[PDB]
């Protein structure tokens, strides 16, 4: 169930950028494309 | 005794619609490559390692390559060694296509 | 009847006795789905088959 | 630009304050008042999903 944490507030763009700097060091930047790939589709949509 | 076993353990479902967009985006082979690089310690002496393969297997058995991409023949190759099922040369195919081309968006 | 100095005939993207060179159209500004990403514009079909936006080009190749 | 204000929009929260009732809570009443617990029972609170 993956080793996330849960959002609660607002995530501007100091906090994306923060959180990409985590995921990245935390699983690589092979699962980190994937997962820019969803959060544009996402942020698109909303 | 740690109340956890399942709670970390629960199958997350609604997971078949992504397995597929990492199958036509190349994110299969790029999850591959960096697990075929996860121990080397020069990129550079495996891409060299790689390309001096790939020269080979198009000198041994030219009148094959053109589409198959030696490349992706090695490194599929490479990951088929230890499981990884990894269809060869990483071929895709189009199983609904009663059509000579597909319009790629 | 025309006096003089009066208009006769029209011109290139000179309807009227104005000056014309571009159309109305209706437009709304809002991000649709990343089609209208910087500065990119999404138009629709309504625009090449009422032929709203549509030029002669003439080419002289002298041999 | 547009992905970050989606992202944004999306972790907004709801409306915390003042700004999503227009009384008080405080408010002593609407508690279905009488000597027993036996009285209309609506409750709507918020979703237990």
């Amino acid at each position: 169930r993956a080793n996330l944490v849960f959002h609660n507030k607002a995530i501007d763009g100091t906090a994306m950028k923060r959180l990409i700097s985590r995921l990245i060091d935390h699983f690589g930047m092979a699962y980190t494309s994937h997962i820019l790939d969803q959060l544009k589709t996402l942020g698109f949509q909303q | 005794k740690d109340v956890f076993m399942e709670a970390k353990l629960e199958r997350v479902p609604f997971l078949e619609e992504q397995m597929r967009k990492v199958n036509e985006g190349g994110g299969v082979m790029a999850g591959d490559i960096d697990r075929l690089m996860k121990s080397e310690d020069n990129r550079f002496a495996f891409v060299n390692e790689i390309a001096a393969e790939a020269t080979a297997y198009v000198n041994n058995n030219r009148d094959e390559y053109g589409h198959k991409k030696a490349i992706h023949h090695v490194l599929s190759n490479r990951m088929n060694d230890a499981g990884f099922a990894r269809p060869e040369a990483y071929l895709e195919t189009e199983p609904f296509s009663p059509g000579p081309t597909y319009l790629k968006e | 009847c025309v006096k003089k100095g009066q208009i006769l005939a029209d011109g290139a993207a000179t309807v009227g006795g104005e000056l014309a060179l571009g159309k109305n159209v209706l437009v709304a500004y809002m991000p649709w789905e990343g089609y209208n990403f910087e500065d990119a514009v999404l138009i629709s079909e309504r625009l090449v088959y009422e032929d709203i936006y549509t030029s002669f080009h003439i080419r002289k190749y002298e041999i | 630009q547009d992905m970050l204000i989606g992202l944004y929009i999306l972790t907004s929260g709801n409306r915390r304050g003042i700004c999503a009732n227009r009384y008080n809570p405080w408010n002593h009443k609407t508690y279905q008042n009488e000597r027993i617990d036996d009285t209309n029972y609506k409750s709507m609170k918020e979703p237990f999903f």
